[PDB]
Order: structure tokens, then C-alpha cells, then sequence
């Protein structure tokens, strides 16, 4: 995260990580039940085996809070391509359910047209992770949040080198430094209403982090509710 | 700004029209309040709530 604050104690509890066989975070997650991870289809490349932990603030330390889960199952979009990015979301089911507690809860799931007339036509969202906080610096020790104003869908893919799919959306700032960075992948999007958080996005991609005329493009949530409800119902 | 278009039809959470007329309703995890609007957590860590102390 470049830019931004860091995640005070429960402000961000669900934030998830995806840590490799060397106990490395690469990519980030969303809780969505005790046994449910939700994420980007890209991150599923990054590693071959892998484990998902939850309740970490500081990646240096134990706050007796962590907890490490095994995936069970690895749900995938099937029409996830590299190609283009597009559909970039997929579901883990955990060998074992996860203990909610201080720091360690789950982001609401909302309807689709509530969502699309209510959620994403507030002001803002927010992004959180341990990815990098430069462009080219290294990774963040400490989980962090971003308020990541939304933005005209127009305007979004005039900045794109790439074509924006009505599965993605763009957050973040067109000159500010402010925005996600590599290692935020398959991290929460969630957006605030009444003092209640939902699962709106899924740290998908972008061209660099921050850059000046560029966005970060987020997974349309929305756009893969009935997908996710099917993906948890099996 | 009519109904759901007006400040959400009160609702806690989600709300839609069935017949010119609000109706809540609410995730998973908590239950519609008598009064039809509020939600009511279910547990000790709702859904989409931060964690203080
Ligand atoms: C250090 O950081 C980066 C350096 C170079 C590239 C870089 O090289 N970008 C080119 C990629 C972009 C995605 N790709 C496609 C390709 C075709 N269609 C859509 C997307 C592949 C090329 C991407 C970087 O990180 C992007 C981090 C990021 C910021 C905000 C949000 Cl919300 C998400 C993320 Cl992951
Ligand atoms: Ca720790």
C-alpha cells in the first residue's frame, strides 16, 4: 500500500494473507465465513502450495493472534486468463474453520443491485494489504488500509493501456500517491455503509502503483455474487 | 430520491422496493429487528464489523 494509514487493532479483521511454503505473504485475501477465502485467480499462480493466515497486523512478530489454515479446496474461475486478466477471482475452502476473534472477523457479502445503487455509488472504499508501499521498494511488515475514491467509469479506461471488462473497476487517484502496490493482489475492496463493511472488490491489477494518470483496477464483486454463493454452497 | 432512493429507506442494510414500498432485509449473520429496519447481530463477530475491544 503506497500511501495510506496502517490497520489499527481490529480495523481491518478480515484482512487475509497467502503465505508460500516459505512462510512468505504474496498475495492478500478477504473472509468471508469461517471456512471461506475470497481472492484473485492470479494469485493462484504465484506459488505451489500454500497456506492462508489470518489475525496478522505485523508479519515480524507474534501477536498470539495469528492463525495459519490449509486450503482444502482451490476454487477457481474457470475463464480467468492472463491474456486479459479478466474474471480475476477465486474461493478457498479451508481444511478447518476460522476462529473469529479480535482482529480476525469476516466482511459482509451484499446483494447485487443494493450493492451496484448503494455501495459503489458512495464516495469511496477501502484497500488493504501488506504489499509494497513504493513502487520499488520492498514488501510491508505492517497491514495497511487506503481510502480509494471511485472512480467514472469512463474515465477509467481512457487511462488504460489495457481494455477495462465490465468484470473490473477502477479506485485510487490520478496524480495523488496514493494507491495499491504488488503484493496487495487478491486483497479486500471493502466499502463502508452505517458503520458495516462489505466485500466490494478484489485487488486485481494496475500499471505500477500510483503512477501519475493511472488507476488501480479492482474485481467487480457484483459481478460474481451468485458465483461465490454456488463456490461456498460446494 | 423516493423510497430505497430515499436515505436507503431507513434500512440498516439492504433494501428494495416490492410494490411501491421498502422492505429491509439483512446479511448473513444477523436478523431483521421488529421494526423492520434495523439488524440485529446473530453472534459475538457479525460480519463486516471492525473489532474494538
Ligand atoms: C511494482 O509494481 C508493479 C510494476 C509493474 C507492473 C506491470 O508490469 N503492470 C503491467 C501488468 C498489468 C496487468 N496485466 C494485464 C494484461 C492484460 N489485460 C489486463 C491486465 C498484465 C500487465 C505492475 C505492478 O504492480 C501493480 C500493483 C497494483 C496496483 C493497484 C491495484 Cl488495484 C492492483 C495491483 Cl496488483
Ligand atoms: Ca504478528
Amino acid at each position: 500500500i503506497v500511501g495510506g494509514q496502517e490497520c489499527k487493532d481490529g480495523e481491518c479483521p478480515w484482512q487475509a494473507l497467502l503465505i508460500n511454503e516459505e512462510n512468505e505473504g504474496f498475495c492478500g485475501g478477504t473472509i468471508l465465513s469461517e471456512f471461506y477465502i475470497l481472492t484473485a485467480a492470479h494469485c493462484l499462480y504465484q506459488a505451489k502450495r500454500f497456506k492462508v493466515r489470518v489475525g496478522d497486523r505485523n508479519t515480524e512478530q507474534e501477536e498470539g493472534g495469528e492463525a495459519v489454515h490449509e486450503v482444502e479446496v482451490v476454487i477457481k474461475h474457470n475463464r480467468f486468463t492472463k491474456e486479459t486478466y479478466d474474471f480475476d477471482i477465486a474461493v478457498l475452502r479451508l481444511k478447518t474453520p476460522i476462529t473469529f476473534r479480535m482482529n480476525v472477523a469476516p466482511a459482509c457479502l451484499p446483494e447485487r443491485d443494493w450493492a451496484e445503487s448503494t455501495l459503489m455509488t458512495q464516495k469511496t472504499g477501502i484497500v488493504s494489504g501488506f504489499g509494497r508501499t513504493h513502487e520499488k521498494g520492498r514488501q510491508s511488515t505492517r497491514l495497511k488500509m487506503l481510502e480509494v475514491p471511485y472512480v467514472d467509469r469512463n474515465s477509467c479506461k481512457l487511462s488504460s493501456s489495457f481494455i477495462i471488462t465490465q468484470n473490473m473497476f477502477c479506485a485510487g487517484y490520478d496524480t495523488k500517491q496514493e494507491d495499491a502496490c504488488q503484493g496487495d493482489s487478491g486483497g479486500p475492496h471493502v466499502t463502508r455503509f452505517k458503520d458495516t463493511y462489505f466485500v466490494t472488490g478484489i485487488v486485481s491489477w494496475g500499471e505500477g502503483c500510483a503512477r501519475k494518470g493511472k488507476y488501480g483496477i479492482y474485481t467487480k464483486v457484483t459481478a460474481f455474487l451468485k458465483w461465490i454463493d454456488r463456490s461456498m454452497k460446494t | 430520491r423516493k423510497l430505497c432512493s430515499l436515505d436507503n429507506g431507513d434500512c440498516d442494510q439492504f433494501c428494495h422496493e416490492e410494490q411501491n414500498s421498502v422492505v429491509c432485509s439483512c446479511a448473513r449473520g444477523y436478523t431483521l429487528a421488529d421494526n423492520g429496519k434495523a439488524c440485529i447481530p446473530t453472534g459475538p463477530y457479525p460480519c463486516g464489523k471492525q473489532t474494538l475491544e
